[PDB]
């Protein structure tokens, strides 16, 4: 049933479509593109309904069931466009032995990456554009008379924006970019009521921010929760830049204040990690870096899984068999290229790490440390400051094959990490 | 428990200016929504405007716009409506509305007692106040009827109340009939046991508040 | 603007009576933006329904409303004297705001004869110089009742206004005032002041008066 797509433009589909679709199958249809180029998946026709708990495709950023997922769809609704960089995109298709339904029509395009403008990040990520899907914005709630759904939070949409069921602190607007992507800025706008003319507006909110959208980060300003200042009117926006760029999947907007009503429209700022020259994601998210590949120094309780390191997919993290081991004791391996950084995840009371060394190697057997010219000794690098939220280090381009992260310091429920590792080919 | 109390009864002469007061209370919170409507005697509601308190941003109908100014006081919780320009067909109730908090359907929750403009040139006199009790009393019917006579006033309304409010019940205070030129004239009774009127004193407490004239006298 | 007509302006219905009133738009209101409004006579207006006539606040259970776009409606399940008033639509589906012109009910009941009053003139007024005669007719239910003033044994038509209350919340009955205003010379000519009534409530008209004179 499995396929592979490498082709420029392609088709993919339900087995015999136009006809009805085949019962008890479960295919794989992995596309692969080269390094600066995008995978764009459109589909055409979807039609799988009767929780999808007897057909369904499942969309993957990545090898499937080690790779994040994207989303399920088991409807009459035709998934919404994706725009890949993660070099890898695969849908599995499970069908179950009752009423054979009309299936899907897909199809893909590999198209090669423009770099924005400069290395700018503070390109807008699609609410005003619709390169957000509406099904990439959900709401807490929304407000009874249903004219204020999640899906007008769109900035300068023309139809009010949106409102919950009630006005509280605890309500939010949710979206999810599908794949990990930098942040950088958050625009607001409130919304003058197409009936009554009433302004409602925002005055100040607070960001939360997931990787997995069910660990949360309220994205502090110091050792205390941020508050942002939004609108002072209906109509006007209003711009808020982050002082540090937040790597995130899930974006949520709590407002904190008021006036007369919370009602939002929405632009999120940003770019994606592999905009940067050489920040390929080398596969520890996607699966490209298999099991086999992934090592640790030692590894709490016999016969460990080497997939519980990968950054974000895994849920849960690597442990070292110490929970408090001596600093450069412990290391997580991977085996691959021309390495610029890191990214850096704690383990999902909660553990992740605040100091850590990096060593690189191309034999396997001698090894160099990045070093700190100030210091004639390894650098030591700014680890998290929590469990879920990941943090990007980069450093001058290392041509390597081994990668090795010594945890230095760490949170005192120990150590707990999560990791992928960024580069180039040669 | 959200109140709105309005401002008293004016006479106010053919293009004058009249300012109404609308005291919200009870619940309040900051970003009230103060809405004016407008009930003319013969009937009707119409909607003169509304007033975000925090922000100023009124909004008035095409009817009475460059007519009517609401202004909010924040620091009193009081809302106002300025009328410019008077006409005759301005003499009217003019009510004050609030809708709920998180209601964007803006229903009017919440209303005052009304506010009477008489828009006439006449200008103003005091009530005068006339005991109605029936000569030959002691008749034999199981109750008798008492009155109080308010004649020779303007401009609209009188409060007639009887025992200070204790009497609520058989009372019918009429409404009142222009007169003479500009005078009205208006009756009230109270229907109480005849074997009570011996023993007890009735007294109709009328109050003028557009003369200031609260006079009280034992029928 | 959405202009908004309410059908029946007038409705006598008895107590105990299932009562519909129409709202109706020029454009289509939004379902949960048309209101309801009750009037009673000398008061500002109170909140029936609040979503397409279907939310009722704090309010008694015969209140029914429903609708969709251009017609809505209102609906009294058992009518009772209380519910004498006008009665209110409203819109906030587009700015600005308009309500309906309003529907009165009133109330059909079975026929009541007045208790006939009337009234000497006051010591106080007779100082002033006016002399005022008042004759209440109190608690009867047909409106329709006509109050003929006779001095002495004569029909006087002259100088005769007549006020009259709204039906009575508790039994839905009007009272009626009729006051002859005379100067005191016109006063002192005459001796016996009468009022005559004719009302459904009776065949004999009820002949009620007083002498000067006496007292």
């Amino acid at each position: 049933c499995s396929k592979n797509f490498t082709s420029p433009n392609g088709t993919i589909e339900s087995p015999g479509f136009p006809e009805k679709y085949p019962h008890n199958l479960d295919c794989t249809f992995t596309i692969l593109a080269k390094p600066k180029m995008e995978i764009i998946l459109q589909f055409l026709i979807f039609d799988l309904e009767h929780d999808c708990k007897y057909d369904w495709l499942d969309i993957w950023d990545g090898i499937p069931h080690v790779g994040p997922l994207i989303g399920k769809y088991c409807g009459t609704k035709t998934p919404s466009e994706l725009r890949s960089s993660t070099g890898i995109l695969s849908l599995t298709f499970h069908t179950d032995m009752a009423v054979a339904k009309d299936g899907f029509s897909a199809r893909y395009y590999l198209v090669h990456q423009e770099p924005l403008e400069n290395f700018q990040c503070n390109v807008p990520l699609g609410m005003e554009s619709g390169r957000i899907a509406n099904e990439q914005i959900s709401a807490s709630s929304t407000y009874s008379d249903g004219r204020w759904t999640p899906q007008q939070s769109r900035l300068h949409g023309d139809d009010n924006g949106w409102t919950p069921n009630l006005d509280s602190n605890k309500e939010y607007l949710q979206v999810d970019l599908r794949f990990l992507t930098m942040l950088t800025a958050i625009a607001t706008q409130g919304a003058i009521s197409r009936e009554t003319q009433n302004g409602y507006y925002v005055k100040s909110y607070k960001l939360e921010v997931s990787t997995n959208g069910e660990d949360w980060m309220v994205y502090r300003h110091g050792k205390n929760h941020k508050v942002f200042q939004a609108n002072n009117d209906a109509t006007e926006v209003v711009l808020n830049k982050l002082h540090a760029p937040l790597l995130t999947r899930f974006v949520r907007i709590r407002p904190q204040t008021w006036h007369s009503g919370i009602a939002l429209r929405l632009e999120l700022f940003g770019c994606r990690v592999t905009d940067a020259p050489c920040s390929n994601m080398l596969g520890m998210l996607s699966g490209l870096i298999a099991d086999s590949q992934i090592s640790a120094s030692s590894t709490q309780e016999y016969l460990w899984s080497p997939s519980a390191a990968r950054l974000v997919s895994s849920r849960s993290g690597w442990f070292p068999r110490i929970p408090q081991a001596q600093p450069g004791e412990e290391w997580l391996q991977v085996d691959l290229k021309t390495v610029k950084g890191v990214i850096i995840q704690g383990a999902r009371a909660r553990a992740f790490v605040r100091k850590f060394k990096v060593s690189y190697s191309l034999n396997g057997k001698d090894w160099e440390y990045i070093q700190d010219p100030r210091t004639q000794q390894p650098k030591l690098f700014e680890g998290n400051m929590h469990y879920d939220t990941p943090d990007i280090r980069r450093f001058d381009p290392i041509p390597a094959q081994y990668v090795r992260v010594y945890p230095e310091r760490w949170s005192p429920a120990g150590i707990g990490m999560r990791l992928e590792v960024l580069g180039c080919d040669w | 428990e959200v109140q709105l109390v309005q401002s008293g009864a004016e006479v106010k002469k053919p293009g004058a200016t009249v300012k109404i007061s609308c005291k919200v209370s009870g619940f309040n919170i900051k970003d009230y929504y103060i809405h004016w409507v407008q009930q003319a005697p013969g009937k009707g509601l119409e909607w003169m405007g509304r007033i975000d308190v925090e922000d100023d941003e009124t909004k008035y109908a095409p009817k009475f716009q460059g007519r009517v100014t609401i202004t909010a006081d924040t620091s009193t919780d009081t809302a106002y409506m300025e009328l410019s320009s008077l006409r005759s067909e301005d003499t009217a109730v003019y009510y004050c509305a609030t809708p709920i908090y998180g209601s964007r359907e803006a229903w009017f929750a919440y209303w005052g007692q009304g506010t009477l403009v008489t828009v006439s040139s006449a200008s103003t006199k005091g009530p005068s106040v006339f005991p109605l009790a029936p000569c030959s009393r002691s008749t034999s019917e199981s109750t008798a009827a008492l009155g109080c006579l308010v004649k020779d006033y303007f401009p609209e309304p009188v409060t007639v109340s009887w025992n200070s409010g204790a009497l609520t019940s058989g009372v019918h205070t009429f409404p009142a009939v222009l007169q003479s030129s500009g005078l009205y004239s208006l009756s009230s009774v109270v229907t109480v046991p005849s074997s009570s009127l011996g023993t007890k004193t009735y007294t109709c407490n009328v109050d003028h508040k557009p003369s200031n004239t609260k006079v009280d006298k034992r029928v | 603007d959405i202009q908004m007509t309410q059908s029946p302006s007038s409705l006598s219905a008895s107590v105990g009576d299932r009562v519909t009133i129409t709202c109706t738009a020029s454009s289509s209101v939004s379902s949960s933006y048309l209101h309801w409004y009750q009037q009673k006579p000398g008061k500002a207006p109170k909140l029936l329904i609040y979503r397409t006539s279907n939310l009722a606040s704090g309010v008694p259970s015969r209140f029914s409303g429903s609708g969709s776009g251009t017609d809505f409606t209102l609906t009294i399940s058992s009518l009772q004297p209380e519910d004498f008033a006008t009665y209110y639509c409203h819109q906030y589906y587009r700015s600005p705001p308009t309500f309906g012109g309003g529907t009165k009910v009133e109330i059909k009941r079975t026929v009541a004869a007045p208790s006939v009053f009337i009234f000497p003139p006051s010591d106080e007024q007779l100082k002033s110089g006016t002399a005022s005669v008042v004759c209440l007719l109190n608690n009867f239910y047909p409106r329709e009742a006509k109050v003929q003033w006779k001095v002495d044994n004569a029909l006087q038509s002259g100088n005769s206004q007549e006020s009259v209350t709204e039906q009575d919340s508790k039994d839905s009955t009007y009272s009626l005032s009729s006051t002859l205003t005379l100067s005191k010379a016109d006063y002192e000519k005459h001796k016996v002041y009468a009022c005559e009534v004719t009302h459904q409530g009776l065949s004999s008209p009820v002949t009620k008066s007083f002498n000067r004179g006496e007292c």
